[PDB]
């Protein structure tokens, strides 16, 4: 009763990714998930799936698996696990202790650098508390870092929370845009719609 | 493009616990998986960790892979050592191109029962007589450590000139053995009254003599 | 249950070898699997030779691109590797051993057998 494909190439091969802040979600239910189009391309330089078996993925149905995209520099992509510090992990985009999915990440540093300067890519850099878990926060108010209010980005203290990154085709490798995918896993007390080719409940 | 270091041996007393490190030496570790494998004394290979912490049914809980996130490395940890888990250990990664193995580690199991070799003596068959050779064979297995040193006699007298003998290595009982030869011909054989196989492993001796006829 | 060697162990150097790996119990076209091969000189760490998924993507070790190219054919079950240019330092023991569907660890090795180069007729 269920034939259709799961549209990973909707996200992966997606011409534009979100900036990292106001990261993209995508809920993907009602499909058949073949996950070896993924776990075995080589062009991931990153492939850790945290909390399930990243071969056995064909033979699990699940309720709802969500997909998140964006896109970091290549030293904060090991922000992107379960219990980790950084500027993308504490305040732009926040993995539980306990996460149950994928993580993908490769390099697209000639997709997403254009010559230089790529200033469309944003990235949260202030902020006054670290983000709970899957928390998505938009808010580009002043950010104040003393005992002085703050109405307009000047003076000290007073600052722009977004930070823009400069990606360049010159730029070093752990600088360099790499394209990042996060595969979230759920099962619920509800009908398992996203299943492997050789599932249980075919 | 990148290679995976592990020290050079590691020493442990049976039922403590033991860790293996494997050093990333490009690249963040974290990027994909590190795996382990145990290869015993001659046999192939074999998966106890994988997935970085990972253990396939059949593989003891004793051992445990766990992250150094600083020093850019993965550790193997075996709790409860047993003298059956001495062997070489490897560890393997893929980084989006190429698997590459680590150097390896020589697991030492200390206290394994140190003991005396055995020596066992033949005498040359009759038709390698025929064959213009003579040759005494002196067989040493079940010693640790696997240390020995050989010695031959001619009616009690030192002759060792054309003397074959191999280094020590492991047998398939976790366990120590070798083999040393004597060259001769079918007229110095029968010639002199008989030889000996003198062996020599800690300081104790003990040896083997054999006759033409008896 | 799956995997083992094959038989042309002496190779004399300066020419090439040639080993096959017999899979057993499993169809190689159910492309589930990737095909490796693992050498080690006598007492020497392991290497990684390259691998082949059925679907036809080959991966090679870049000190050996040169000299080394994998095949495999369904008519027999089997897949080859050929090392051309032999010297005297790739005397070892080279192993065919299976690879889960991820490029993770090795499932099912086989228990290689040992290549020789060196000149005896
Ligand atoms: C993204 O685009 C690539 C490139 O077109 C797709 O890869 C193709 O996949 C089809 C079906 O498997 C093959 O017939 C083509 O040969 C592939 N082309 C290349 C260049 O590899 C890919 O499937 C798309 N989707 C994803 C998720 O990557």
């Amino acid at each position: 009763n269920i034939t259709n494909l799961c549209p990973f190439g909707e996200v992966f091969n997606a011409t534009r990714f979100a900036s990292v802040y106001a990261w993209n979600r995508k809920r993907i239910s009602n499909c058949v998930a073949d996950y070896s189009v993924l776990y075995n391309s080589a062009s991931f330089s990153t492939f850790k799936c945290y909390g399930v078996s990243p071969t056995k993925l064909n033979d699990l149905c699940f309720t709802n698996v969500y997909a998140d995209s964006f896109v970091i520099r290549g030293d904060e992509v090991r922000q992107i696990a379960p219990g980790q510090t950084g500027k993308i992990a504490d305040y732009n985009y926040k993995l539980p202790d306990d996460f149950t999915g994928c993580v993908i990440a490769w390099n697209s540093n000639n997709l997403d650098s254009k010559v230089g300067g790529n200033y469309n890519y944003l990235y949260r850099l202030f902020r006054k508390s670290n983000l709970k878990p899957f928390e998505r926060d938009i808010s580009t108010e002043i950010y104040q870092a003393g005992s002085t209010p703050c109405n307009g980005v000047e003076g000290f203290n007073c600052y722009f929370p977004l930070q823009s990154y400069g990606f360049q085709p010159t730029n070093g490798v752990g600088y360099q845009p790499y394209r990042v995918v996060v595969l979230s896993f759920e099962l619920l007390h509800a009908p398992a719609t996203v299943c492997g080719p050789g599932s249980h409940h075919h | 493009n990148f290679m995976l270091t592990q020290p050079h041996s590691v020493s442990e007393s049976p039922g403590k616990t033991v860790t293996i490190s494997c050093t990333r030496s490009s690249g963040s570790i974290a990027s994909n998986y590190v795996q382990w494998y145990q290869q015993r004394p001659g046999s192939a290979p074999t998966t106890v960790i994988y997935e970085d912490n990972q253990r396939p049914s059949g593989v003891p809980d004793r051992f445990s892979g766990s992250i150094d996130s600083s020093s850019n490395s993965v550790s193997l940890t075996i709790s409860g050592l047993k003298t059956e888990d001495e062997a070489d250990y490897y560890c393997q990664s893929y980084d989006s191109s190429n698997w590459v193995f680590g150097g390896g580690t020589k697991l030492t199991v200390l206290g394994q029962p140190k003991a005396a070799p055995s020596v066992t003596l033949f005498p040359p068959s009759s038709e390698e007589l025929q064959a213009n050779k003579a040759t005494l064979v002196c067989l040493i297995s079940d010693f640790y450590p696997g240390a020995v040193t050989v010695a031959w006699k001619a009616d009690s007298s030192p002759v060792k000139a054309g003397v074959e003998t191999t280094t020590p290595s492991k047998q398939s009982n976790n366990k120590y053995a070798a083999s040393s030869y004597l060259s001769l011909t079918p007229e110095q054989w029968k010639s002199h009254r008989s030889y000996s196989c003198q062996v020599t492993h800690e300081g104790s001796t003990v040896e083997k003599t054999v006759a033409p006829t008896e | 249950v799956q995997l083992q060697e094959s038989g042309p162990r002496l190779v004399k150097p300066s020419e090439t070898l040639s080993l096959t790996c017999t899979v057993s119990g499993g169809s190689i076209s159910g492309s589930n699997y990737f095909w490796g091969w693992i050498r080690q000189p006598p007492g020497k760490g392991l290497e990684w030779i390259g691998t082949i998924y059925y679907g036809g993507s080959t991966y090679y070790n870049p000190s050996l691109k040169s000299r080394v190219t994998i095949s495999v054919d369904t008519s027999e079950n089997q897949f080859s590797l050929k090392l051309s240019s032999v010297t005297a330092a790739d005397t070892a023991v080279y192993y065919c051993a299976n690879l889960a569907w991820l490029r993770g660890y090795f499932d099912y090795w086989g228990q290689g057998t040992l290549v020789t180069v060196s000149s005896a007729s």
